[PDB]
RNA sequence: UGAGCACUUUAUCACCGUGUCCCCAAUCUGGAUAUUUU
């Protein structure tokens, strides 16, 4: 069977993400640094929420809906998770630890089992620097009003950075019922990936990819080096020369996908001399992931 | 002793009560002269003392460097070679200013 | 449903914004660096207080006025932030976290829930140098009156960038009850936007709109390259050529709506080969935007 | 080591050469007087504080003022270390960390 | 790298001949007495202190300035005309940092 | 156990001595993951190089096999000093020791 | 290198999970006189 699995980044920009949850005075966003670097961020699991809603936006059931009316977030549920009768979230019917027991396995022999069938890591920068600040500040109102927020004037700054960062992830599914809509809807959504980490009105960020790479599509896991490419360089490309090099002679090639960027600005003998079977050249990236989820789920 | 101990304790009280007396522009004799004014001078110290105390460790291990906040708090022939001490492993040095910190952080 | 997003920039002039509260001697303004170059200022907030104040010169409600009479700044309101007898500040009707409660989600059933339906970002300038000054200097009285300032004479500096910026946005809404006319009123004011990091008899500056370009009015979230244009240069005319290009052949193009600069003075030639839908093309930025606001709006 | 003393020396030739550049030279009017020794110390404070003032301010400039600014005004004697003189364009930070110390020391106001 | 130097070097060559220009008969007086070599000291910083504005003035002429100047003095300079690609295709880094701080300020 | 297996695989194996009862070093007062073969032997020799013959009591320590093997040697002796395997070493030990 | 002097502390294996928050921008101030020879 296939199995596929993939690599993206953003385009460079400003941002800020709210990550501390510990302290008021100051924000703070460093969460795990490498080889003595502080130069990375993000949440592995926020995007499976930015996945959720979206998916809720595109017609899918709405299962699993948050709800903000209590102080402390609480989600809501329909009547029992389900694989299906609906889309269960992507079939995420998940672990129910209770005392109550009578689940559903002695009634609808449902054991309450997952079906994962997705993968996904935390994001990584690529600028170490995280020693800057904004330096805002918030008002005292006193304007005789029924309602005082704090009765009090603070200065208080705020921390943000300019990078741009990637992303990788894994399927390594297969088709099944009622799989090859609800698959094909996700490889929609993920094109777009916005929303992330919640609500932000004032530092406005976006999940589009450029550069995508998605390697050994039909053959089984033999992938290395996710986080290679960087630095605003192309990395595959040399990759491609070490592993399934394009001649068949020393080391037979492989059917790969290519994104957008790395040929939008490379040379143009490369295009001709990369066709010992074509590849798969594209310019903007979500054409290319209609035609991949073609060949991969068959249909 | 010359060493190490009190070299930091010195310029520690020294740095916190020389830019309060620029900031504030305060002295302690006018501070026991009535309750009154102490108790501010005090709570000025209390926002001195602990600003610097959180940030000083939000910036951690060497990309701390020999360098820090105001240039290393601003601090003659036993300065070459405390320089030098201080130019290698300097993982202890920032450790025990945090003691002396806490030292000049106000009682009650 | 229509979503759309748009980028401004503004023309070339010297500036300065009060920026640091930290120190009296010497003026910072630098907040941002780039790529280990440091070319960026300015907060994304203070243009929703200038968008605030526009709308106030505008007719609309007085929700939130800003008074000035303690030392320290304090905003007065209304009864209570209510989206529907009154604008609510573009319906801002924001978190109030208090222990009070007794809030009117009990008794005029108000979840307190504030309506975003808009999102900004900083800008960014293009000119790196920092390191100027202009030496003015203050003077003691000493005239005998009731009234002494300082009581001293001081020589202090201030630091002026000549720079133009670039200035992102979207809006991604939908038409609501009492929406259009608000809508429209805030696409007639946001072509002026005066008035901004409040008020500079020194140092004048304005934020009126050239070479606007908004993307993708009619589809979904697709865009990329917010801050692409730059370099009193075109940098949308290629975005063009390689995402939605023109010719229906390779890549099917999009309606795209385009400012006055990349056009005013750009090879007359290229407006007659731009015509495979004609894209929208305007002299001035103003005359645009109550065309593209009747579009999209649908009335 | 050698470096830091040189870097010690050069802080001592700058001092004494702006003092040079706005009064006397030599420092033997302020002996002993409660009002000669006031001023001098009193412009020789003021005349530290600007130039540290503008060193430390480009923060992230590290290389480029290395090269370009904070090596200009201040007036560096070089005698036969220029092998030495090569750090200067790969460490760019530790150099002005000692600078920074150097004129630190040089504060002398109680 | 090996520029830094060469520019090093050049750079006495090049205060050594400006000496030997505009004054006479150079070093050789120097042992009659410390006198004259104060006035020749004052004269050779005040020639060199004045050339400081003028070459940190502005980068593209600076350049323009300074190959003239450069050319007249040294000698061995066809030794390094031919090589290194006339100091790497004329203008790079910046002149070699401002010509190396004009020998570290003259050092 | 068979899983995290710890296998004892000779690392510097330094000691001889003339036909006498074992004494000067007595095989154990020593400091971990240094010299202790190195600052032992070798002080004790250079204390004892009179005292107690080299010639025969061979060099020792692995590390001084990368760096100063030519000082120690030639401050030491020319004699059967050799030191680059265990098995080739324990060769050499057989060879000499057929004869006696 | 001598008489009480043994022979091993021996062999195997999963924590399932799932899931992040909304709000905000201040102020004023400028300066004085002065060249001649190869």
């Amino acid at each position: 069977n296939l199995n596929l699995f993939a690599t993206i980044l953003t385009y460079p920009a400003p941002a800020s993400n709210y990550r501390g949850e510990s302290e008021e005075n100051r924000s703070v966003i460093q969460k795990i640094l490498k080889d003595g670097q502080k130069y990375a961020i993000i949440s592995p699991e926020s995007m499976r929420n930015a996945l959720r809603e979206m998916l809720i936006e595109l017609g899918q059931p709405n299962n699993r809906t948050r709800l903000h009316s209590e102080d402390q977030l609480a989600v809501e549920f329909k009547e029992y998770p389900n694989p299906d009768k609906f889309a269960d979230d992507f079939l995420f019917g998940y672990m129910v630890a209770q005392t109550n027991d009578a689940k559903e396995m002695k009634k609808l022999n449902r054991p309450a089992k997952r079906d994962s069938i997705f993968r996904c890591n935390m994001a990584v920068a690529v600028n170490p620097y995280k020693y800057d600040t904004v330096f805002y500040q918030s008002p005292l109102n006193a304007g005789d009003s029924a309602w005082k927020n704090s009765t009090s004037s603070a200065l208080l700054h705020r921390e943000v950075t300019h990078t741009a960062f990637q992303y990788p992830f894994a399927l390594a599914g297969k088709d099944c019922a009622a799989k090859p809509e609800w698959v094909k809807a996700l490889l929609q959504a993920i094109a777009e990936l916005n929303g992330v980490a919640g609500g932000h009105a004032r530092a406005y960020y976006e999940f589009a990819p450029r550069s995508v790479v998605a390697r050994l599509t039909p053959k089984l896991v033999a992938g290395y080096q996710t986080y290679g490419f960087d630095a605003e360089g192309n990395w595959l490309e040399l990759s491609r020369l070490t592993a399934t090099d394009s001649d068949n002679l020393d080391l037979p090639a492989n059917e790969f996908w290519l994104g957008g960027e790395l040929v939008r600005k490379m040379d143009q003998e490369q295009k001709a001399q990369l066709e010992a079977m074509g590849a798969h050249l594209y310019a903007n990236p979500e054409k290319l992931f209609a035609d991949l989820a073609d060949s991969f789920l068959g249909v | 002793t010359r060493e190490y101990a009190e070299i930091v304790y010195k310029i520690a009280q020294g740095f916190v009560l020389s830019k309060l007396s620029s900031k504030h522009d305060l002295q302690w004799s006018k501070c026991k002269g009535n309750p009154k004014l102490e108790r501010e001078y005090n709570d000025k110290k209390e926002k001195v003392v602990n600003e610097a105390f959180l940030a000083i460790r939000s910036r951690t291990e060497k990309q701390a460097f020999i360098d820090y906040f105001v240039s290393t708090l601003y601090p003659q022939d036993e300065f070459v070679d405390f320089a030098q001490k201080l130019f290698q492993d300097t993982d202890e040095i920032r450790s025990l200013t945090l003691l002396a910190l806490s030292s000049q952080y106000p009682i009650k």
